[PDB]
């Protein structure tokens, strides 16, 4: 009988950090006796960084996919200025809006986006910022200065993140103004009664309630701007990925402290306290077992990326499927009642928001799958039922109750009376 | 005598003859990134995350007459020209940067990196006598 | 040594053929043998055929589109409610005005027809932000 | 050597059964529980239920 | 002119047998100068 707008909130990670590791200076930095005993090896360690060429220029390839369907087919106003009016159809859409155009700084992210990098300290400029603070100053103490100066630095990106963040802004006023590249027509207080209207709601209700609506995006929208300081789902996702990258990286870097059977783990002291001819035998334990864990890292790395870039195809598909260009699909976009859907940039992946329809209210009725009329005829419904009321029959919605007169633009005809319909030889349609 | 840490490390000592403390900091061994054309003569350099000022007193003591300080580093033989904006770039260097190698000062040059854009159309987004002004084929 | 760094290479590589293989048969049960309604799959957007051909470790797919070449701007309308309170609204296309008189056109053509109910669809309010026109009754 | 073999095999056939079980979650939602205008994909074009 | 309904079976894997390994039982059971051996290798079991 009543009905709401809910929202919710969905993260798909479609990046990685891009680390590159040489094999030169891990196990042998500085030393030349070192270099002797790698030569041998000269195939083994050119193998490693080969593979983590190709695995960069992946994440490179799919990065690329994404911004090209954020933006495949959008038109816009040479006079759009998304500076002023920020609202359509008494909708506040101005948290989900930064800055386009080439008259801004180097920072255009919608504030709905600041809420998620003010949490996360290794973002793509907080890889940047931390590895110049090495190089000169003072309280050197982070773990990324060893990290680098052994072989091991993560390198940013092709597109930074004012790049995509100016993306994911021209789809959302696509669906705002004219020509409305992302709805062909329709505009957005039309496009949702039309969708809407499609579940099983007659429009004579829409049309009376277009405050109820207007005021439902709002609320819907600041729950999901206050829930983020808390500890929600999204953030523990986001959280997850850069923890996950920190343990492997320093896990590889306590390799370089095993003796793997040999007397110490430093090669200088065993070039300082043995004689070459029984030298070799020390540090031939320590190359094959550092190249070993490398090997572990890159057969890891590997098998971590085929689950990123098969979530990364889902992803695309809910761009063009679902905020775009709204899909006959049923349960693939969010949950039963679909509606709309927004996309904004996150770190290391993006954020949608679906909108859903959520009844409140609720009554018992009596509903028949279908009556047969007087000459062997039959009628079936269209996405609702028939009542009877006052001794009449009359037609409602399957997902709003409101009768309405039986018409031919909401019945099947039929040219047989079935054995388990209702007989009622009163009703005149033709 | 010694200080470490968790992961085994001596970050500082103390000296018994002078009875003063010190902080023992890992030394710079870094790795260079150069970008080189097709029949060009001499590629361009790019230190990451090494501010100038730097490379050419302490690490580097060859004769460059062309550096500057990027976002990324330290960009050696190459100009500033950021203003311009290419779509199409075999030399991707980092975060939207690309080199731009011009066909012959430095040949190499230093641009942004814009690969899609949009179709802008002259029209008016506010609505005139409640209609609509759009385009159709 | 060689050998077991060889083969842990290929379970990678072909791990990531099998999720490139499972989209050849989805494109092929769904746009070439038959046309599905899913916006922006099969092409870049206006898609209209498609075929298949046999390539050296792979498929080779040809996609036809539609690409406009002119264009004309013209002043359309999202709606008109007529009189007694009742709302018409387009579908595939919008309201133009021609000779103080309204019509009807694609949003892919522009051709000017009279309005039809196989062309519209019918509603029952008369929203505020819709255009009045009562000289319309059943043109 | 033996657990380090065994160890690097299960991540590649994780991927095989994780891509498999999400082709499993799209037919329950698109061929059981709702009727979905797709062709040739949840059986031979003649699909009824 | 005529039809019939015909029924079809498939199957999609989901699932997988969880398997565990222990660090102190597969290289050394219950030997203790097995152990100072591993112990030099580091971590190298409790990565796995
Ligand atoms: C639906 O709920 C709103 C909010 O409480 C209320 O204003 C409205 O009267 C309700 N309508 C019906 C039909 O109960
Ligand atoms: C350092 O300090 C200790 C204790 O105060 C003192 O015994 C010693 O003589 C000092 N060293 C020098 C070189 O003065
Ligand atoms: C490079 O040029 C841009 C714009 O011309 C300017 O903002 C920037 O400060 C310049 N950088 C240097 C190091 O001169
Ligand atoms: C609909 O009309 C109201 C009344 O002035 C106006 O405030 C609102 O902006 C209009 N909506 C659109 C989409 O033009
Ligand atoms: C179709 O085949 C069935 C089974 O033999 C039979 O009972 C039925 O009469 C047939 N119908 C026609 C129209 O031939």
């Amino acid at each position: 009988t009543n009905f709401t707008i809910a929202g919710h909130e969905e993260f798909i990670q479609t990046s990685s950090p891009k680390v590159t590791i040489d094999c030169s200076a891990f196990v042998c930095s500085n030393y030349a006796a070192c270099h002797d005993l790698l030569s041998e090896y000269g195939t083994f360690c050119d193998n490693i960084n080969s593979i983590l060429n190709e695995v960069n220029d992946l994440l490179d390839i799919t990065q690329l996919q994404v911004a090209n369907a954020l933006m495949q087919g959008v038109t816009l106003s040479s006079n759009l200025n998304t500076n002023l009016h920020s609202d359509v159809d008494n909708i506040d859409f101005k948290s989900l809006l930064g800055c386009l155009g080439s008259q801004c700084g180097s920072s255009s992210r919608s504030p709905l986006e600041d809420l998620l990098f003010n949490k996360v300290k290794l973002s793509d400029v907080g890889f940047v910022e931390a590895y110049n603070n090495c190089t000169g100053g003072s309280e050197i103490r982070d773990l990324l200065c060893v990290q680098s100066f052994n072989g091991i630095k993560v390198l940013p990106p092709i597109l930074s993140e004012t790049q995509i963040s100016g993306y994911t802004t021209a789809a959302t006023v696509a669906a705002m103004f004219p020509p409305w590249s992302a709805a062909a027509g329709v505009p957005f207080p039309l496009n949702v009664q039309y969708r809407i209207n499609g579940l099983g709601v007659t429009m004579d209700v829409l049309n009376k309630n277009q405050k109820l609506i207007a005021n439902a995006f709002n609320k819907a929208l600041l729950s999901i701007q206050n829930g983020f300081t808390a500890t929600p789902s999204a953030l523990a996702k986001i959280q997850s990925v850069v923890n996950a990258n920190a343990q492997a990286l320093n896990s590889l870097l306590q390799q370089l402290f095993n003796k793997f059977g040999a007397i110490s783990s430093s090669l200088q002291e065993i070039l300082s306290r043995l004689d070459p001819p029984e030298a070799q035998v020390q540090i031939d334990r320590l190359i094959n077992g550092r190249l070993t864990a490398l090997n572990a890292y890159v057969s890891q790395q590997l098998s971590d990326i085929t689950l990123i870039k098969a979530g990364a195809s889902r992803a695309i598909e809910k761009v063009n499927e679902c905020v775009k260009s709204q899909s006959p699909r049923i349960n693939f976009c969010g949950n039963g009642n679909h509606i709309l859907s927004l996309v904004q940039n996150a770190p290391y992946g993006l954020l949608f928001i679906h909108f859903s329809y959520k009844p409140t209210s609720f009554k018992t009725v009596l509903v028949s799958p279908g009556l047969c009329l007087s000459g062997d005829r039959g009628i079936a419904p269209k996405q609702g039922y028939f009542i009877k009321q006052n001794d009449s029959w009359m037609f409602t919605g399957s997902s709003y109750y409101y009768p309405e007169p039986i018409s031919d633009k909401n019945v099947v005809f039929m040219n047989s009376c079935s054995v388990n319909f209702t007989k009622a030889p009163f009703i005149y349609l033709n | 005598n010694l200080l470490y840490d968790s992961n085994g490390n001596i970050i500082g000592f103390k000296d018994f003859l002078t009875n003063k403390t010190y902080t023992i900091l890992p030394c710079y061994s870094g790795r260079v990134s150069a970008a080189f054309y097709q029949n060009s003569s001499s590629p361009a350099l790019l230190y990451r995350n090494l501010k100038c000022s730097y490379v050419l007193n302490n690490i580097s003591f060859i004769s460059q007459p062309f550096y500057f300080d990027s976002y990324l580093g330290c960009v050696l033989n190459a100009v500033n020209l950021t203003s311009y904006s290419v779509s199409s770039c075999d030399l991707r260097m980092g975060s939207g940067f690309c080199i731009d190698y011009a066909l012959p000062s430095s040949p190499y040059r230093f641009v942004t990196f814009e690969p899609f854009n949009v179709s802008f159309v002259n029209d008016s987004v506010e609505t005139v006598g409640g209609l609509f002004e759009i385009q159709i084929p």
